[PDB]
DNA sequence: ATCGGATGTATATATCTGACACGTGCCTGGAGACTAGGGAGTAATCCCCTTGGCGGTTAAAACGCGGGGGACAGCGCGTACGTGCGTTTAAGCGGTGCTAGAGCTGTCTACGACCAATTGAGCGGCCTCGGCACCGGGATTCTCGA
DNA sequence: TCGAGAATCCCGGTGCCGAGGCCGCTCAATTGGTCGTAGACAGCTCTAGCACCGCTTAAACGCACGTACGCGCTGTCCCCCGCGTTTTAACCGCCAAGGGGATTACTCCCTAGTCTCCAGGCACGTGTCAGATATATACATCCGAT
């Protein structure tokens, strides 16, 4: 009687397990592909490191260990591809991106 | 003498230092009381999470600022630096708001 | 009353890519509601495919075909990637 | 304790606050009470809407998940409330 | 292929408000995606607030708040006094 | 719709009629405004500085 | 001596009778060469519903007058009768098609 | 059989016959060939999620029910057509 | 176009701390193992929509062609708006105190779930025929020069 | 500005096929048991909200005032509207091939469902430094005289 979890059985860090209960009590199909759990954890795995990563540049380049969410609004408006996936969204204590118009400043 | 600066600039600074600031524009009571006054209202008596009134005015503000936002580039297209109230509500015409 | 969270599982990837950058709770439960909002999309939207389908089983082929719809372009292309990888490194066990 | 006229408990100065934070530099006095009336009328859903939730919840305090559920019904969602 | 539609009852409640009036298949066929729109966004907003409230059961209480929460105004109050209406007579037997 | 007809003097209620009620009713049409029409055009709408003088 | 009517009448005229018709203002086989030749970029030799590029093109179109339409009030904004490519960009901008 | 340049099979005529419709009395040139571009970038989604659908259909030849779910999931939803 | 002065802002420093990283004991969801059904997958069949081509038409597109109409640039003024400084004012800290109402547990019960037996409401398919679409022609009304 | 002319509205008549009505022909709706269970409800907490009140103060309102963009007007250019002509290919109608779409029938791999056990997760304490804050300082930049 071996234990060994599937996170460890795909070597990564998001519970299979809990979301795979997470989407079974989540009512979105009746039998599930047993791999899609893995599938689906792996894939926020890959985002979340690149947000987050992008959040500790920004922080780092504030000289910040622990991250703030300005770095991540930050973060979220300098990529364009997940600023396309997160442009109707808003996030808490998050402020606006430097931006002043080309006219704005006096000649 | 006394020294005063060109207009807009002391703005234009203000304007700087808030896109450098994140927090709130709005004092909390205010905003507070004129929620419980909307709410009254749709019901009487009701009350609030701190936290959700938090979230009341951080995500109106949001969207107010980003409704400063886009009808200063209106008024950009509109070829002045003075806001007009037409600007506005064609935004939210845009904004399919109306 | 247990509330489960993924501040251990974000707090782990943080680590994997920076030992050294360090976190706040605000930012933290930001993470997570936002993994919760991206990952009732992709539930909803590969529900929705299969019920096109009219198929009552969710597999992998699904994920992958909706996350592409979700995805902006090369992201999609480099996450399927270690999806498969995923699967594969579960499949190979 | 019947509440009125906080609307214009919002100031001008943290009217002319918002819009320097969204890069406005000349602005005129009509705006403001416009303003306001947007910002209620904004309001003016989504509390409705959010109680509405507390509605079905049957209680009497209103908590941020309406909000949260609310604006996500009204496409403007929002995080770190859970 | 068995395949089923409304446009049957469209000519129904048609005649039921307009005896003297014809249409046309392809408004009917609009009409009846029009019925599966508002059907499925009715069943998903119900669905998602007993997920918030947690309930596995969708009742008539669910329905007509989800109603209120997308129609406006007197469109929402009607419908609601109607559909309780329909449930009172329904369950008067 | 039938009103929008019988307006018309149309018997058979073609999508236009339909159409354009939608975009007379301001709950609905705010109800519908997200959604399309098929054979459904632009109900009449005419601006001002169009107009000649 | 010949006569001609004054400039945009004719085509006030076109505006009157284009909002009075409601059928499609695009020639069908151009636009299906069109699509098929934007399919084959993603995937070469996919067949295709008429009804499936019917629906395409009345769907594009309507999108495409709603543009004509918002970018229109956009030149009032801008006190124009003329039309600007800016107009187009800035209203994408504002549809948040940018 | 590789096509080509069927944007340009827009014609002017065309796209004023739809400006007139949409209610424009007068346009410039440089409008057209970028509305070809904003036409083409429009449609540069929906056919390929469209045919994403067909892509997980497994079918060859695609369906009006494809761009149906795509402007239902473009959020641009159309009736008529099942 | 420069320099001088004012002012506002980025920096180093010190310490305070309270979030915060860290570790626990305890809990239960996750893993592990076993059983069934039946959704899914495959295959052979049919159909039949599509994709392809061919010829004639013209309405439509291409192109040209003035040319008045407005985009635009500039130019005067003035009113409305930044600003800095006054003023007064509620905003915020904070801390107190009550409890109404969330928020939790423990029933018990009505209530679909589900299955089985039954079938008529409904749906594919087949006439059919009449508003409706088209057409031609006459009368009406806008418009551009008096 | 009263006509000429032109685009349009309307009227009658022609011919049509979709709208509709009806007909076989089910399977999906109904009915009726039957059962385990979602939650309805009662009945407890406790805490977060709700209000109280005081103290400090950063903040808000208004003033005066310069001033400068908004606005309004003029003249120009060019350019897009309107019409005329010439070219074409969309359309339309028909034909034809097949290749895919949909279907059905098997077949069984995988998942739901069950039961067992425990170990990772979670609430909960616990030192502790990232950074918040304040201060003096050094650097950048505007504004006005030159």
């Amino acid at each position: 009687a071996k234990a060994k979890t599937r996170s460890s059985r795909a070597g990564l860090q998001f519970p299979v397990g809990r979301v795979h209960r997470l989407l079974r009590k989540g009512n979105y199909a009746e039998r599930v592909g047993a791999g899609a759990p893995v599938y689906l954890a792996a894939v926020l795995e890959y985002l979340t490191a690149e947000i987050l990563e992008l959040a500790g540049n920004a922080a780092r380049d504030n000289k910040k260990t622990r991250i703030i969410p300005r770095h991540l609004q930050l973060a979220v408006r300098n990529d364009e591809e997940l600023n396309k996936l997160l442009g109707r969204v808003t996030i808490a204590q998050g402020g606006v991106l430097p931006n002043i118009q080309s006219v704005l400043l006096p000649k | 003498k006394p020294h005063r600066y060109r207009p807009g600039t002391v703005a234009l600074r203000e304007i700087r230092r808030y896109q450098k600031s994140t927090e709130l524009l709005i004092r909390k009571l205010p905003f507070q009381r004129l929620v419980r006054e909307i709410a009254q209202d749709f019901k009487t008596d009701l009350r609030f999470q701190s936290s959700a009134v938090m979230a009341l005015q951080e995500a109106s503000e949001a969207y107010l600022v980003a409704l400063f936002e886009d009808t200063n580039l209106c008024a950009i297209h509109a070829k002045r630096v003075t806001i007009m109230p037409k600007d506005i509500q064609l935004a939210r015409r845009i904004r399919g708001e109306r | 009353t247990r509330k489960e969270s993924y501040a251990i599982y974000v707090y782990k990837v943080l680590k994997q890519v920076h030992p050294d950058t360090g976190i706040s709770s605000k930012a933290m439960s930001i993470m997570n509601s936002f993994v919760n909002d991206v990952f009732e999309r992709i539930a909803g939207e590969a529900s929705r495919l299969a019920h096109y389908n009219k198929r009552s089983t969710i597999t992998s082929r699904e994920i992958q075909t909706a996350v592409r719809l979700l995805l902006p372009g090369e992201l999609a292309k480099h996450a399927v990637s270690e999806g498969t990888k995923a699967v594969t490194k579960y499949t190979s066990a | 304790k019947v509440l009125r006229d906080n609307i214009q408990g919002i100031t001008k100065p943290a009217i002319r606050r918002l819009a320097r934070r969204g890069g406005v530099k000349r602005i005129s006095g009509l705006i403001y009470e416009e303003t306001r009336g947007v910002l209620k009328v904004f309001l003016e859903n989504v509390i409705r809407d959010a109680v509405t939730y507390t509605e079905h919840a049957k209680r009497k305090t209103v908590t941020a998940m309406d909000v949260v559920y609310a604006l996500k019904r009204q496409g403007r969602t929002l995080y770190g409330f859970g």
